[PDB]
RNA sequence: AUUGGAUAUGCCAUAUAAAGCGCUUUCGAAGAGUCGAGUUGUUUGCAGCUCUAAAUGGGUGGUCAUCUAA
RNA sequence: UUGACCUCAAAUCAGGUAGGACUACGCGCUGAACAAUAAGCGCAGGAAAAGAAAAUAACCAUGAUUCCCUCAGUAACGGUGAAGCGGGAAAAGCUCAAAUUUGAAAUCUGGCAACAUUUCUUUUGUUGUCCGAGUUGUAAUUUCAA
């Protein structure tokens, strides 16, 4: 009763009571740090409900996350006090000096080596990519969304520069990219740019906490990768280019089949998802051009005849030129996944699209 | 319940608005008419009860029947005159190409069969705008940005944007910044 | 100032305003403990002139004693025992009824830095003032043992003083 | 129970409308905070440390000894007494002193509300002594309202033993 | 070796400050269940109980002198 | 409603402090017998207590307290038994409450961060910042001698 399997596991209420933290705070600490439920072999004996090891609860007792959470809550109450009393200056000044937190200790504890963080960054990359296109809402943070988009752009630029991308598959949910960094394999899913809507069914607080932890892990990984490759962390970003929807062109990679399409100048019109096509072409070492509608800062133009392949999903090309025969994104995706250039005639405009084989499927 | 001072305050605003419309119409029939922008974004800031009948009619014509409603319109003398009349309750600015694309991708919804339907798929846009040579969201965005012949038809098909939470009057390029805060 | 009005109102102890407050508060104090902490003195004029300052280190305690030795002397001693870490500064009468006499005792914390850094109450920190009320060194204690100047107020007469040359 | 008239008068406080209008004028004349005072003084300190005459300040008067001295000097135009002072005898003479000195006075609710005007937890009494020329009509209208809504009202009620 | 009060001297010094003396067509707050009265006990003082103040007032002395409690 | 204020509690929360012992001398309370008596109880310090006149005097006036000598075995009382003056030792005076800083709470504790300092790595402070205390009153100013 008082010993054995009963002491082996701690109930959710018992663990919260020992840590003296609320359910929301405990969930945030568990999500930020490394803690998962552990069902004992003898559930009846473990209860003398969710079960957690006492070692995790013992470690979480001295965790500074709970203390930081109280400081944020205590400061928030003081900020509310100033607003009610009518002294706006006190609240405005106290806003700047509000408490914050650091995840460096948690990241080191959860991932002692960069290899473990890289292997566990597949979920972080997928979360960052998904949140990079989601609309700004009250639950989400506009600065957090911008930071996630910047982190995703920096990761794409680093992957393109290092040519770490290996496979690219076009799925219904989005684009699945498989890359090998430091031996570890990282898989990310980039949702398509569509007019989606909030399901209003999942917990926003849990998702935001997971996204914040994912962003911190992605930022630390990007800084380590930039230092290893000599790139400047963070890379320089052009404000004018960012306002012009230049994509990765704004993020300058300033220094502080990897050539499947190297001898090719791909061009994309305003009818295909050039966000993923440009990244795939850049990761392959080739040159990717986009129409002015898709974005600014395009090195090439539509009238330029130097483009060997013109990517266009439209069924009609009134201004088709010579030497720039239309190709489909399926051929490019198949070529990237297989490492060998596909047949442009087979995937030409107005022709049947060949089936897309998933590179992850063996 | 409603306090007596509230009703007088509403009356004083009504008398304040009546004079302002009298200023703009008589002896001041000149509008700024900003140039270098064929398309502008107008968002209804707020409205009060017992609003002037002329302002409500202008809002109905401009589809601003509800607050925090964003609509893209073409720069014209008639539009500028209507904007000046409803300047206190409407904020105007110059939208950007990136902002327009982001708004269409985030809160871009059209009016299909009299109902506001989000443009999550290009099939609905192609069917609704088959005669307008519009088949995808990018084509509609490009036509709106370029202000083509079918832009008016596209604007009618597209439902007004809901940029729920600002200064009053012309905002210029700063209106595009508010779009980033809304989408 | 307002302490001129408060102190002249405290002379009319059976007036309409003072009698109603005496009977209302006497009931309230009886529901409380025998010795209970006072958030602020019930007589801010009388405490102020007896050495009380509204600052950290100054404590006011209320105590009721049965009517029927000096009543004020026992209030000082009982509160001093209750708060053994404080020094009894002074005390005064706040209220009474048919059974109880209510007193408020001013105590000073000799360990608080606001007391030890204040030269005007620095004297109470010295050990010679440990339990002043216990040795008859307070205002009522001094009055109790007839200490004063004048004709109105032993060992050197029961002894034979024999000098060297006598 | 039965209460004397001098304590019974504190149960008849100023009405919600007049009190709300009173605090609109009071909130224009709040004393500067400890932070705002430091900012103003350090700003003049730099003008002295490097190298270089004002008007009299305007604020609401607070403090029991301070306000009573202002009434006795007839310097106060409006005196607002808290209705819930913990020892009532602290302000039990103020309505009579204000009557003797011809000072328009009112008993307002929530001594905490009075303290909020002066950036304090608690104030027993507030007093407006002299305001800017812009607010002469606003203060004059308030004093006329206090005359009707507090002095003309009650009055006969304040001389009667309350309670029972 | 540890110290104290001075002396000499270098530096610093928030003095737009702070004091004593002098003069007045201006002012000058002073401690209450205490003083005191009756009465009951302890050893005049003190203590209880009942009552309970004043403002050139109050105390103690021989109209005057002296003092200024709580 | 949010939210301030007042409460009433809680915390193995932070920093503190009290107890017991000695008790020759010291200051209270209490107390019989053969007298503030022994005992009994309470509380200090290197001395304690007292102390800068609600004091004496009746003079040409004295001038906080304490101790010694004298007054004096006197007055007075009912054998008890002082005191004023006088002579010595030593000498030191002051602090508040009661005034509006009102042209500016000018005041203070604590946390934190630096910089010092030491009977001392053990001690004691300074400066800056934030929070709290405080207008139901913390500083400067005043204490009748003015």
């Amino acid at each position: 009763g008082k010993a054995g399997a009963a002491r082996i596991y701690i109930t959710r209420n018992q663990a919260l009571k020992k840590l003296q933290l609320t359910l929301a705070d405990f969930r945030r600490i568990c999500i930020l740090k490394g803690v998962y439920p552990r069902e004992p072999k003898n559930k009846k004996k473990a209860n003398k409900v969710t079960f957690y090891y006492t070692k995790d609860i013992q470690y979480l007792l001295h965790e500074p996350i709970v203390q930081k959470f109280r400081e944020y809550k205590v400061f928030a109450r003081k900020l509310s006090k100033a607003l009610g009393k009518g002294e706006l200056e006190t609240a405005k000044r106290l806003e700047a000096r509000k408490p914050t937190y650091s995840l460096d200790h948690i990241i080191k504890e959860r991932y002692p080596t960069f290899h473990d963080a890289l292997k566990d960054i597949d979920d972080a990359l997928s979360m960052l990519f998904l949140f990079s296109t989601m609309p700004v809402t009250d639950k989400i943070g506009a600065a957090t969304v911008a930071n996630c988009e910047r982190l995703c752009a920096e990761f794409q630029h680093y992957v393109i520069r290092s040519n770490s991308l290996r496979k690219a598959f076009l799925s219904i949910k989005g684009i699945y990219y498989q890359a090998e960094i430091f031996g570890e394999q990282i898989t990310w899913i980039v949702p398509y740019k569509f007019a989606q809507s909030v399901p209003t069914d999942v917990d926003f607080r849990i998702m935001h906490t997971f996204l914040e932890f994912y962003q911190a892990l992605m930022g630390f990984v990007n800084f380590k990768l930039y230092n290893t490759l000599g790139l400047r962390y963070p890379p320089k970003i052009d404000v004018a280019k960012s306002e012009s929807a230049a994509g990765l062109a704004a993020y300058e990679l300033e220094e502080s089949n990897t050539s499947l399409f190297s001898n090719f100048t791909f061009f994309l019109s305003r009818e295909v998802p050039r966000f993923s096509l440009e990244f795939v072409i850049r990761a392959f070492g080739g040159k990717v051009g986009w129409d002015p509608i898709l974005g600014s800062g395009s090195p090439f133009s539509e009238s330029d005849p130097v483009i060997t392949h013109h990517i266009c999903d439209r069924p009609h090309i009134s201004q088709k030129y010579e030497g720039r025969i239309y190709i489909q994104p399926q051929w490019v995706y198949d070529s990237i996944n297989k490492g060998i250039l596909e047949r442009t005639d087979l995937y030409a405009c107005g022709a049947t699209l060949p089936p897309h084989l998933s590179p992850f499927v063996k | 319940f409603k306090r007596a001072e509230t009703f007088i305050n509403n009356y004083r605003q009504r008398e304040r608005e009546r004079i302002r419309l009298n200023r703009s119409a008589k002896n001041k029939g000149d509008i700024f008419v900003p140039d270098e922008t064929k398309l502008l974004f107008v968002i209804r800031i707020a409205g009060v009860k017992n609003m002037p009948p002329k302002i409500r009619k202008v809002l109905r014509l401009l589809r601003l029947s509800r607050i925090n409603n964003a609509v893209f319109v073409r720069n014209n003398k008639a539009v500028a005159q209507m904007l000046r009349i409803v300047e206190p309750y409407v904020m105007y600015g110059i939208p950007n190409l990136h902002s327009v694309r982001e708004l269409i991708y985030k809160r871009g919804f059209g009016k299909i069969n009299g109902q506001r339907i989000a443009l999550s798929d290009n099939a609905l846009i192609e069917e609704a705008l088959g005669k307008y040579d519009v088949i995808s969201i990018e084509d509609i965005i490009h036509e709106i940005y370029n202000v083509g012949s079918h832009f008016k038809e596209v604007t009618k098909f597209l439902w007004p944007f809901t940029l729920t939470p600002r200064k009053a009057g012309y905002c210029g390029e700063e209106i595009n910044e508010l779009i980033k805060k809304q989408v | 100032g307002a302490y001129k009005y408060l102190e002249e109102l405290a002379k009319k102890k059976q007036s309409d305003v003072n009698l109603f407050l005496s009977r209302v508060r006497a009931w309230e104090y009886r529901q409380m403990n025998v010795i209970h902490r006072a958030s602020r003195p019930s007589r801010p004029d009388k405490a102020r002139r007896l050495g009380y300052k509204a600052k950290q280190g100054y404590v006011i305690y209320r105590i009721r004693v049965r009517r029927g030795r000096s009543a004020r002397c026992t209030a000082e001693e009982r509160v001093g025992r209750y708060c053994s870490n404080l020094r009894v500064l002074n005390s005064y009468w706040v209220n009474q009824d048919a059974t109880y006499k209510f007193f408020e005792v001013i105590l000073v914390d000799p360990s608080h830095k606001a007391i030890r850094r204040d030269p005007r109450i620095n004297w109470i920190v010295n050990p010679v003032h440990k339990h002043r009320e216990s040795r008859g060194l307070t205002s009522i204690g001094k009055k109790s043992r007839g200490i004063g100047k004048g004709h109105r107020f032993w060992l050197r007469h029961n002894t034979l003083s024999l000098r060297r040359y006598r | 129970l039965k209460v004397p008239p001098a304590i019974a008068q504190f149960q008849k406080t100023l009405d919600k409308n007049t009190a709300t209008q009173v605090f609109k004028l009071l909130n224009k004349y709040r004393p500067e905070t400890a932070a705002e005072k430091k900012q103003r003084l350090v700003a003049e300190a730099e003008a002295v440390a490097n190298g270089k005459v004002s008007k009299k300040p305007y604020n609401v008067k607070y403090g029991l000894n301070h306000v009573v001295a202002l009434i006795e000097a007839k310097k106060a135009k409006l005196v607002l007494i808290a209705s819930d002072v913990d020892p009532i005898e602290l302000v039990v003479f103020l309505p009579a002193l204000c009557k003797k000195m011809g000072v328009p006075y009112a008993i307002v609710k929530n001594k905490a509300r009075l303290g909020t005007v002066i950036h304090q937890k608690t104030a027993a009494v507030l007093a407006v002594t002299e305001v800017r020329e812009e607010d002469k009509n606003e203060l004059a209208s308030i004093v006329s309202a206090v005359d009707a809504n507090f002095s003309a009202k009650y009055d006969e009620s304040r001389r009667k033993w309350g309670g029972g």
